[PDB]
């Protein structure tokens, strides 16, 4: 974008301190959060 | 695989734009608009 | 109890409601605003007969806004005195014009309005807001 091959970023971009400051933004079209992933369960104890 | 834990730090998506140019004002005042007419929610629904 | 009639020195119109800012009463002690808060300014016109000053009866204030307001001025060096709502809840459009907060602040004499906002494409066009700090919307409320 800053260089000059780019006038719209219309990507999966986020708000924050800096990028905010040096360009400016539009009010936001979601509002995502922060979350953490792990994996699935399966079966359990009790053997013979 | 699932998500779990709780939301931290939330910010949000937006397009990006330039420093002072033409299209910024008409183009948060047309997200702003569209986002109150069921469409960002009629797209979620569709895709995501 | 002209405030100090004396460029940084602003209005700022709040209103209370919910656990976002609530208004209480002076605390006693000998007739001043406790700690852990900042004094508002209640404008009673409630002289139904004649036109009577309006009533400059102080209070206290504090919650979620008047917090962050309190962080904001700290964080850039401006004074303020709070100031609460004469007329309307918030503020709307009743025959072309803003009846509320927001016709305050676009009738100047206000140049703030912090309190508990809406960002809505029908106040962009006679103001300009800042980033969300809260996410709000529209949901339901079911007994389980």
């Amino acid at each position: 974008l800053l260089s000059g091959q780019a006038d719209m970023i219309v990507a999966p971009l986020t708000i924050n301190n800096e990028r905010a400051q040096y360009i400016e933004f539009s009010k936001p079209f979601k509002y995502q959060g922060l979350t953490i992933l792990v994996k699935k369960e399966i079966p359990r104890s009790t053997l013979d | 695989l699932v998500t779990t834990g709780e939301l931290f730090f939330r910010s949000g998506f937006g397009i990006g734009m330039r420093k002072d140019s033409p299209w910024k004002q008409n183009v948060s005042l047309s997200i702003l608009k569209s986002h109150e007419n069921g469409f960002m929610e009629d797209l979620d629904k569709t895709w995501v | 109890y002209y405030v100090w009639p004396r460029d940084d020195h602003l209005s700022i119109v709040t209103l209370e409601e919910a656990p976002f800012v609530i208004v209480e009463s002076v605390d006693p002690l000998s007739g001043t605003c406790m700690r852990n808060t900042v004094p508002c300014e209640k404008r009673i016109v409630t002289e139904n007969k004649t036109d009577e000053e309006p009533g400059y009866i102080k209070k206290c204030c504090k919650g979620f806004c008047i917090d962050i307001l309190k962080k904001i001025s700290k964080s850039v060096k401006f004074t303020y005195d709070l100031y609460l709502v004469t007329n309307g809840k918030h503020g709307k459009k009743i025959n072309g014009t803003w009846n509320g907060m927001i016709g305050e602040v676009v009738m100047k004499r206000a140049y703030m309005a912090v309190g508990s906002l809406t960002i809505n494409e029908e106040r962009s066009e006679v103001v300009d807001f800042s980033v969300p700090f809260i996410e709000t919307g529209i949901s339901v409320m079911v007994s389980r």
